[PDB]
């Protein structure tokens, strides 16, 4: 009965430029008919000019988020300081988001 | 003697020889200092080659970004260790929204050390450590051994010749305690420090390795031509 | 058998590591020399009969495409070693999409040496020699002991008469030294050194190289070049 | 679902298996062998869920010629039978049960007898002269319980095994594509290369 | 819950347990192995310290891996069992992975692992047996020919021995193998594998053991009539040798 | 012979030879000492300056369990550290189970359990340490020393290291001359006087003086170190005792 | 941490297993005990050895029960005998009672003690057990039967024997004195007189433990109406018994 | 080495048993435990050397359960050692089985446990013996005494320590007088007072009220006398 | 540790032998001879008891030929604890393979089974070996009658006439000097008895000292334990001994 997923709205929308990239995201936090707060950022800098967001279920998408800084941070220290490239980010992310696959988190992600 | 077999073996006089051995083989390591002010920590290692064909072997680690630390000794060790405390100042951060204080994280390091000394099967680590990190009471220099006991100074040094650089560090106390907010020259006292425990060798480009931490000043490596400035 | 396999000297060194360094003494040569357009590994094969098919002796292996690697010492040893890298290699390109630095191949590789006690009940018995190429540093070659501790090296020799080999190493390698010059470095070396009269069949060449990657080089190949070394000595 | 007949006549064994596979509203394969050969004298016909089938199969194959290169030595069918149901009554109480019926026949060169047997999934093992599993059992025992005879040579079983195709062609209502057909005698197992 | 190391280190960089294995693999029966043109044959010497042995039932020196690879030892029997056991459930499975049968080199490798993870595990001591494992690969007419030690080494050999007097066999062997004339036939192979087992072998007939390899898993012994066949055959060819000048 | 290799082994006397080496071990550490006062305990300990590098007031050598209990421990610190880390367990799982915090008796006896377990068997090290520990509960003021033997009793007063001979004269005197009992900050005095007294057999090298205490008046029942004004009044009184 | 997992009984140069050889010689030292079978029923007998005069022997049982129709006696040390009646007790029970609703035959539940010691003798970090044991048992189709177990695991059937101290002369006045048509109470009267032998201080009721295998004794079972359950035939004699036979010894 | 572990010497010997049995002695305190007509008592001597010592905490005698005390002659961690495990044995057999776990049975326990330490290699025997006592509801007084061999009897009466024997062969004389097997007094306190009075003539030195502990047990109830009951029993004595 | 007790069970001599097997064999050397000798219509199994006493129950005395199942046995010279151990296991096997495939188990993988589980001793674990030797005779419908032998070292051997224990060397010269292929079940029986009777250590081949049995043929196989009874009338009949 118990239910481990929510939903808290938002919407964000990410556009390649050519030299150039952005990521926005509204600031409402919401849940069923309430809102929760009017200014809780969901797209971040996750450092290496990565910026990352996971919109939907709200503690799934930090938890993401959290484990992807995480990476960038062992990732640094296992590779001298290495950049990681955005490829190499989007690959690590389908691993981290396929851990769960049949548990999984409740977002959609855009880098 | 006849009670060195392992860490599990007391000498009728009470002490436990293998520990010795491994601060033996730190004693044998190349030569790194530590001295910090009131706003900054400096680490000064003398990295050692092979022979001219090979790398000199860093000896500088980064843990987080208010705390590294220098070895001496078993390279190994040194990484077991210095990756145990990452994990640590990654899980305060994770859990508790909390830089992990350098005082935390040398009682971390010493129990971590002794389960070593008194397990049979075991051995203590080979390397000792010099620890630097800024955390919300300050600057902070830490210098770790093998046994577990870990001592926080204002400075210090440990392996090979390092007796010159301690007692150099001991008169210039009350001089390099007062470098606040000028790195540049805690690092010129660090390298004079280092210099002391030169025998038929002089720092070079090659063979220097620098690293700071301090308020506003994230624990951040000097290599190669960055320590040009310094020589 | 008297004291614990992980156990101290007095002087603050592991009996086993040391015991195993002697065991490498007494492998085979390997020599690695690298340069700004690649490196070079060869090895003495070192048949133990002329009834042994020399073309089985392989201790020189690829880690990866840009990654090879060299043995001397107790060989076997080795197997799962190289097997531990090559899997590295290849994970690290499927949790990144890239490959694997040289450095970070070595580490792993390394972190498994210490990993005996009462793990496996001893340390290896076999160095290695790992060439590599990746776009941060280049072309490096390391040397791994079965202490941990690996080291770079723009030339490097292990195994049996490694001693002259890395004087003669000293005496001739130079920053500017060219991939060919490299070839004929290793095989005069290894000439000197082996006991054998060194032909293509009982050394081996291999080289790693930014464009085709690692090859091990053919008999003919290696032959070639030994015709070419005979040359230059001939003349000179 | 799949066609698995076997018929036991004086001096061999014969199989005929459906050819057809199917997943949706498409067959997908139309050629196919639904048998594993265990040893020179025994072979395997299956039917079941997908995927579990050919696992399972290729399974007790490896097993069996596991035996056979260890004792240098051919295990009866009765023996081959015994290890199969067996496994299969094992795999019931299981986590993932199999989900696999098999028919197998086999030239028992000490007894110099043909021998079949019928296992279903649960491991319930008969030997019979004819057998079937599925819902082509229901068409073809009364057919074999009006023509069969235990004197009858392999042409008169092929001619048996003909009849009995025709009537699952006729009345049933998927189309299996055809049998392949193998018979296994006292000089090993081979395939009738076309029924039709 | 054992795991003392038994294989370690010695001041002068040896193993002793191994270097002891191989001591044991010494003092095993003789084992050769010779490679054709197209055939590879096994010869294997048999102790004649007991006549009563039942030769229908007692193991054979040379045991079938699979139909078209053979494996023969030198060392401690039972070692030996286990190895066989691992490899013949090795190359099942790869029959079931791969749907292709081992190459020869494969097999040979996977057997020397196991032997080297027991030279590097505690608990356990290394395996008292050295193999020689022939065969052709699937669709290959290329003999085989390798040999596995103690210590976890395999390499391939065009004629190979282990065991007592082993450096009998193989000095024999080095004077009388050409490369570049492998043995044309069954026969002259054969021959030859029977030659080198009569260098040590005292008594001869019923002391030698034969099995050949042909491609496409066609492995057959030769009974003891044909051994004394090619025994007879050598002796007289000797005997003439002897008193023809 | 060869009955002292292997611990757990009992000599032909019945005697367990690797404790005794463990407990020259700790004779070879620096002194510390508890007081058992009206309401209440101190502890005490002397910290050597080895070199003047050291950061005084730092490298702190006493350390709490709960919010009641003190333990400090002559010997092996990090061996003294491995057990304060298995009492806060012990004190936890206590509290945890039965809502009140641990009593110091059954904290003692969690400790000496501990500390006797870690001589029944060779696979494991006696504890190079001596432990002086104690506290306030329901039912007073508790203060206990505890042996690398497992053996622990309760004392009026307790001292450990290498001058713990002089240490346990001017206890007996403190003794003697106070059937009524001493109070929390008289017992802080006479801490600073033994500490420094002890001390002139480590004369050589300059001590760092370092003080705690539990009191049911004075700290309200929970473990406080003695800083600030408190701290320097012990310390002169000790220096102007000493003369 | 356990960290005996190696055998500390291994075979020397000689052939020899030591710890079983000093386990005998323990067994040896101990205090004579003996068993007698008759036709109708057996009878185990040894020495009660107290330690002080102001202890309790009757406290101290050295002929346990085992099953209701067997029992054992033992020569050697005494706790080893403690924890081997123990589990024997469960084994009867976990081995087979709960199997077959049966107690289990005389034969096989020394099988299992047996096992017991071997794997005693065998396993890691542990020494063999230093006694002997006599099983005097009945079962419905074997009948009476008396058994020898041994530190090593062996075990003997015996018309009569003895074991312990001054075990040669006990089994040299057994072999004199045993016949095949002997009754219960004349197998009784022989292990007395062969116990005066091993004994030199008081010989009566209360210095000798007595325990015999005969009939069903239906008044020691406790309940009645189950006419295929009969009382126990293990049956240990009291103070009054002994003495009584002691009168015409 | 078989001096060194649990394993038979040459001769049949476990000699670290033996060294075991040797370190109970080490305290030089001696007890001895006698039964009256529904009671029990242990006296020990009480020794406390160092002034510095709080002498409330110096005590050999351990209340096991409501029913069962226990006395060592030891030393005191393997002493509290013991003591734990008994408590823990008894109080999870009154869980188990539904009543309080008798003298006599917990006695049985320990002794197989110091058996197992006798056994098996990685274990070291208890430097101590221990005594139980109680008024088991169907034995009456009891007393049951377990050593580092693994061995467990019952007593008429007993006495333990470096100077037992004395005090054993007192003892004994008194019953060979008395021939009763208990001491015939209805109340405990004149059976506390025999047994210190015979503990002075045995060891022919006198107590006062700090030289002692005294442990009582009377149907459904262990305790320890104190300073005052002591001193009060040593009062009645000495008006003798 | 405790790595200052362990024996190392499972170790190679320098000249490549294993130091417990061989010691293990020669214990096995000591132990009552036991002969098995096959012949084209049986299979004969003949064992000496050295435990020997006029009061022992010779009757229910088993110690040296025990049924595997109905057609395998199996004569011991050694420990005969380390004996039954491994006898259970092959009976639990034999029946293991009866219910995996519905047939009688071949004698060869019975053999080749408890002769691997022996020689795992000798690799892992650091146990001791078993100190036993079998001789089994066994009979199936691929090999008919068929005669092995087993040692402490797993390895196992098949013959036509075979003895272990002790005096094998004498017992096998005179088996080799007087065995015929062609010979008959009851020729076995007399070769047995002769071969005993010349190699005991002890007076005369009397009956009390002697197990024997017979795997005669029906299609169906028969497996007789001589009774003392039947031994003696055997004993008689050879001419070993006089009524
Ligand atoms: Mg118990
Ligand atoms: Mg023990």
């Amino acid at each position: 009965q118990f239910n481990p997923y929510g939903d808290n709205g938002g919407t964000i929308l990410g556009i390649a430029g050519e030299d150039f990239a952005v990521l926005a995201g509204d600031t409402r936090n919401i849940t069923d008919y309430s809102i929760n707060s009017r200014y809780e950022p969901k797209v971040f800098d996750c450092g290496d000019n990565i910026v990352m967001s996971a919109n939907g279920f709200a503690a799934d998408g930090d938890a993401l988020v959290k484990r992807f800084k995480n990476s960038v941070k062992w990732y640094h220290f296992d590779h001298n300081d290495k950049k990681l490239s955005i490829n190499s980010a989007a690959r690590n992310i389908q691993h981290l988001l396929y851990g769960k696959r049949f548990f999984p988190y409740y977002v959609h992600t855009i880098i | 003697n006849n009670y060195d077999g392992d860490t599990v073996t007391f000498s009728p006089t009470g002490r436990l020889f293998q520990v010795e051995y491994a601060l033996e083989a730190i004693k044998q390591g190349s030569v790194t200092v530590g001295l910090r002010s009131n706003t900054h920590a400096v680490l000064v290692a003398l990295k050692r080659n092979a022979d001219e064909l090979s790398s000199y072997q860093k000896k500088i680690i980064k843990c987080d970004e208010h705390m590294g630390l220098s070895l001496a000794g078993l390279a190994p060790d040194a990484r077991v260790l210095s990756n145990y405390l990452r994990q640590q100042c990654n899980y305060s951060s994770l859990v508790f929204n909390r830089k992990l204080a350098v005082e935390r994280a040398g009682h971390l390091l010493c129990d971590k050390a002794q389960k070593n000394t008194q397990s049979y099967g075991g051995r203590p680590y080979g390397v000792g450590l010099l620890i630097i990190g800024y955390d919300k009471s300050g600057a902070h220099l830490l210098e770790f051994q093998p046994s577990g006991n870990v001592t926080e100074l204002y400075g210090t040094a440990i392996g090979a010749r390092s007796q010159g650089a301690k007692t150099y560090l001991e008169r210039t106390l009350d001089t390099f305690i007062k470098i606040d907010g000028n790195p540049d020259e805690l690092i010129k006292a660090g390298v004079e420090a280092i210099s002391q425990s030169l025998r038929d060798e002089s720092l070079t480009v090659d063979n220097l390795s620098i690293a700071i931490v301090g308020k506003d000043t994230p624990f951040t490596i000097y290599d190669g031509e960055a320590v040009a400035k310094y020589i | 058998y008297d004291r614990g396999v992980s156990t101290f000297s007095p002087e603050g060194r592991l009996f086993q590591v040391e015991y195993s360094l002697e065991a490498i003494k007494l492998g085979s040569t390997a020599i690695g020399i690298a340069t700004k357009e690649g490196v070079v590994l060869g090895v003495e094969k070192r048949a133990t009969s002329p009834l042994l098919e020399s073309d089985s002796i392989e201790k020189i292996v690829e880690i990866d495409r840009h990654i090879g690697c060299a043995m001397s010492g107790l060989t076997a040893d080795a197997r799962s070693m190289i097997e531990h890298a090559r899997t590295a290699a290849v994970t690290h390109n499927l949790y990144y999409d890239e490959d694997i630095n040289v450095e970070s191949l070595t580490q792993s590789v390394c972190d498994l040496a210490l990993r005996f006690g009462e793990l496996m009940s001893r340390p290896f018995g076999v160095a290695l020699l790992i060439a590599g190429h990746d776009a941060d540093d280049g072309y490096q070659l390391f040397h791994a002991e079965p202490s941990g501790t690996f080291y770079r090296y723009n030339a490097k020799a292990i195994g049996s008469g490694s001693e002259g080999a890395q004087a003669e190493l000293l005496n001739e390698w130079h920053s500017s030294l060219t991939l060919k010059e490299a070839e004929l470095l290793v095989l005069k070396i290894l000439k000197q050194v082996m006991e054998e009269k060194l032909d293509e069949n009982n050394a081996q060449l291999s080289c790693i190289t930014k464009q085709d990657g690692f090859k091990i080089y053919d008999n003919e190949k290696t032959a070639e070049l030994i015709k070419e070394l005979k040359e230059k000595e001939a003349a000179e | 679902m799949d066609i698995i007949l076997g018929i036991r006549v004086q001096d061999s064994v014969i199989l005929a298996s459906s050819k057809a596979v199917t997943r949706g509203i498409s067959v997908l394969k139309d050629s196919d062998d639904k048998t594993r050969q265990l040893s020179p004298h025994t072979l395997m016909s299956f039917a079941g869920e997908a995927g579990d089938t050919v696992q399972f199969a290729e399974y007790i194959q490896a097993n069996i010629q596991l035996y056979s290169i260890r004792e240098d030595y051919e295990l009866s069918p009765q023996a081959v039978s015994s290890f199969v149901r067996q496994e299969l009554a094992k795999s019931i109480r299981s986590r993932r049960p199999y989900q696999v019926n098999v028919l197998i026949g086999g030239y028992d060169k000490k007894k110099n007898k043909p021998e079949l047997y019928q296992i279903d999934y649960l491991g319930t093992k008969v030997e019979l002269p004819y057998g079937a599993h599925g819902y082509s059992g229901f068409y073809t025992f009364s057919l074999l319980d009006h023509h069969y005879r235990p004197d009858m040579t392999t042409e008169e079983g092929l001619d048996l095994l003909k009849l009995c195709v025709q009537e699952l062609e006729k009345r049933m209502p998927m189309d299996f594509k055809g049998v392949i057909v193998k018979i296994v005698d006292k000089d090993g197992i081979r395939q009738v290369d076309d029924f039709q | 819950g054992y795991d003392r190391a038994l294989s370690i280190f010695s001041p002068d960089g040896h193993i002793f347990q191994v270097e002891y294995a191989l001591e044991a693999v010494k003092r095993g029966t003789c084992a050769v192995g010779v490679k054709g043109k197209n055939c590879v044959v096994l010869g294997c010497e048999r102790r004649s310290t007991l006549k009563l042995q039942d030769t229908r039932i007692t193991p054979s020196k040379v045991s079938k891996i699979d139909s078209h690879v053979v494996l023969s030892f030198s060392g401690l029997n039972a070692d030996s069992r286990i190895l066989i056991e691992k490899a013949r459930v090795e190359a099942q499975s790869h029959r079931l992975t791969l749907e292709d049968p081992v190459t020869v080199e494969y097999l040979t490798r996977y057997v020397a692992g196991v032997q080297q993870r027991y030279t590097q595990s505690g608990g356990v001591r290394p395996f008292g047996v050295s193999t020689l494992i022939a065969g052709f690969d699937p669709r290959d007419d290329e003999p085989k020919l390798y040999q596995t030690e103690p210590s976890g080494i395999y390499s391939s050999w065009s004629a190979q021995t282990i065991g007592r007097n082993s450096k009998t066999v193989r000095e024999f062997l080095e004077k009388n193998y050409d490369r570049k004339e492998p043995p044309a036939t069954v026969e002259e192979c054969v021959k030859l594998t029977v030659r080198s087992l009569l260098e040590v072998v005292q008594t001869g007939a019923k002391n030698i053991e034969i099995t050949v390899v042909k491609p496409d898993s066609d492995i057959v012994a030769l009974s003891s009539e044909e051994i004394n066949q090619y025994v007879t055959q050598i002796e007289q060819e000797k005997q003439e040798q002897q008193e023809q000048d | 012979t060869g009955y002292d290799l292997s611990n757990s082994v009992f000599s032909p006397d019945g005697r367990n030879f690797q404790v005794e080496y463990a407990v020259k071990a700790v004779e070879n550490g620096t002194t510390s000492i508890g007081i058992k006062c009206n309401d209440g305990v101190v502890f005490a300990v002397e910290k050597l300056i080895t070199s003047k590098l050291l950061v005084p007031q730092k490298n702190v050598k006493i350390q709490v369990v709960d919010r009641h209990i003190g333990c400090v421990y002559s010997g092996l610190i990090p061996d003294g550290r491995h057990l304060v880390n298995r009492g806060r367990e012990e004190a936890a799982s206590f509290k945890k189970l039965y809502k009140t915090p641990i009593p110091i008796p059954a904290f003692a006896d969690r400790l000496g359990q501990y500390v006797q377990a870690h001589t029944l068997y060779n696979s494991v090290r006696p504890f190079g340490v001596s432990t002086i520990f104690g506290g306030v509960d329901k039912n007073g003021a508790h203060l206990y020393m505890l042996e690398p033997s497992g053996s622990y009793w309760g004392y009026k007063g307790a001292a450990t290291g290498k001058g713990r001979q002089s240490a346990k004269a001017e206890l007996e005197k403190l003794v003697d001359h106070h059937p009524e009992g001493l109070s929390a900050r008289e017992a802080v005095k006479q801490a600073a006087k033994i500490i420094y007294l002890a001390h002139e057999d480590n004369k050589e090298k300059d001590f760092e003086l370092e003080i705690s205490w539990c009191s049911l008046s004075e700290t309200n029942g929970l473990h406080k170190f003695v800083k600030g004004d408190l701290l320097q009044e012990a310390i002169d009184f000790a220096q102007k005792e000493i003369n | 941490t356990d960290r005996y997992s190696f055998s500390l009984t291994t075979f020397s140069p000689s052939g020899k297993l030591g710890q079983i050889d000093y386990a005998l010689t323990a067994v040896k030292q101990g205090v004579t005990s003996l068993g007698i079978k008759a036709t109708n029923g057996v009878v185990i007998a040894t020495e009660k050895k107290s330690s002080s005069p102001l202890a309790m022997s009757e406290t101290l049982s050295k002929v346990s029960l085992l099953t209701p129709d067997i029992g054992a006696v033992y020569s050697g040390m005494g706790p080893d005998y403690r924890v081997l009646v123990d589990k024997s007790r469960k084994v009867a029970h976990t081995s087979y009672k709960r199997i077959y609703g049966e107690y289990p035959p005389t034969k096989l539940l020394v099988s299992e003690v047996a096992k017991i010691m071997q794997e005693a003798t065998q396993s890691g970090g542990v020494r063999p057990f230093g006694v002997s044991l006599l099983i005097a048992g009945h079962d419905e189709f074997n009948g009476f039967s008396l058994y020898q177990v041994d530190p090593s695991g062996s075990y003997f059937p015996w018309k009569a024997t003895a074991i312990g101290k001054g075990s040669v002369a006990a089994k040299t006045f057994l072999e004199k004195r045993w016949n095949d048509e002997l009754e219960l109470e004349d197998a009784i009267h022989i292990a007395l007189l062969t116990l005066k032998e091993s004994v030199e201080g008081e010989f009566n009721g209360d210095t000798i433990e007595l325990a015999i295998i005969g009939d069903e004794n239906p008044d020691l079972l406790g309940y009645t109406g189950i006419p295929t359950d009969k009382g126990p035939r293990f049956r240990k004699l009291t103070s009054q018994e002994i003495n009584d036979r002691l009168e015409a010894l | 080495y078989d001096r060194h572990i649990t394993i038979f010497s040459p001769e049949g010997r476990l000699y670290q048993v033996e060294y075991a049995f040797k370190a109970t002695n080490q305290t030089n305190i001696n007890s001895l435990a006698v039964r009256g007509k529904d009671c029990t008592v242990v006296i020990s001597q009480k020794k406390v050397p160092d002034k510095l010592l709080d002498p409330t905490t110096v005590s050999y005698i351990f209340c096991i359960s409501r029913t069962i005390g226990m006395v060592v002659n030891g030393p005191i961690p393997d002493a509290r050692n013991a003591a734990l495990r008994a408590k823990a044995e008894a109080a999870e057999f009154r869980y188990k089985y539904g009543y309080d776990m008798p003298c006599d049975v917990l006695a049985k326990r320990m002794a197989n446990l110091s058996q197992i330490y006798t056994q098996r290699a990685y274990m070291r025997p208890l430097g101590v013996i221990l005594t139980f006592v109680s008024v088991d509801e169907e034995l009456g007084p009891s007393i049951y005494k377990t050593d580092p061999a693994g061995y467990y009897v019952g007593y008429k009466a007993t006495a333990t320590g470096p100077k037992q024997q004395e005090i054993t062969t007192n003892l004994e004389n008194h019953f060979k007088k008395s021939k009763i097997d208990h001491i015939n007094e209805e109340s405990w306190e004149k059976v506390v007072e025999f047994a210190i009075t015979h503990m002075i003539d045995a060891l022919g030195t006198e107590f006062s009220k700090n030289d002692l502990e005294v442990g009582v047990a009377t149907k459904d109830k262990f305790f320890t006398l104190s300073a005052e009951n002591i001193e009060e029993r040593l009062v009645a004595i000495a008006e003798q | 540790g405790s790595r200052r007790y362990d024996s190392r069970t499972t170790i190679f001599s320098p000249e490549g032998r294993l130091y417990q097997v061989e010691y293990a064999l020669e214990s096995i050397s000591h132990a009552g001879t036991a002969i098995g000798i096959m012949a084209s219509d049986g299979i004969v199994l003949a064992a000496e008891r050295k435990v020997t006493s006029t009061l022992l129950e010779q009757d229910t005395s088993t110690e040296k030929l025990y049924k595997l199942n109905d057609k395998i046995a199996v004569a011991v010279a050694g420990l005969t604890a380390d004996a039954e151990i491994l006898i259970n296991t092959a009976r639990i096997h034999a029946q293991n393979y009866l219910k995996t495939y519905n047939e009688d188990i071949p004698v060869e993988i019975l053999v080749r089974r408890l002769s691997d589980i022996k020689q795992g001793y000798t690799q892992h674990g650091g146990l001791r070996p078993f100190g036993v030797s079998f001789i089994y005779a066994g009979y199936d419908d691929r090999y008919g009658y068929q005669l092995y032998t087993s040692n402490p070292s797993g390895n196992y051997t098949g013959w036509k006439a075979i003895s272990v224990g002790a005096n094998t060397s004498a017992a096998q010269t005179l088996l080799q000097m007087d065995y015929k292929d062609d010979m008959k079940v009851d020729d076995a029986i007399e070769l047995a008895l002769k071969t005993l009777s010349k190699t005991t250590d002890s007076s005369a081949l009397t009956y009390d000292r002697l197990e024997f049995a017979t795997i005669r043929k029906d299609g169906e196989v028969y497996q007789k334990i001589f009774k003392p009874q039947e031994i003696k009338d055997i004993l008689v009949k050879t001419g070993i001994t006089k009524k």
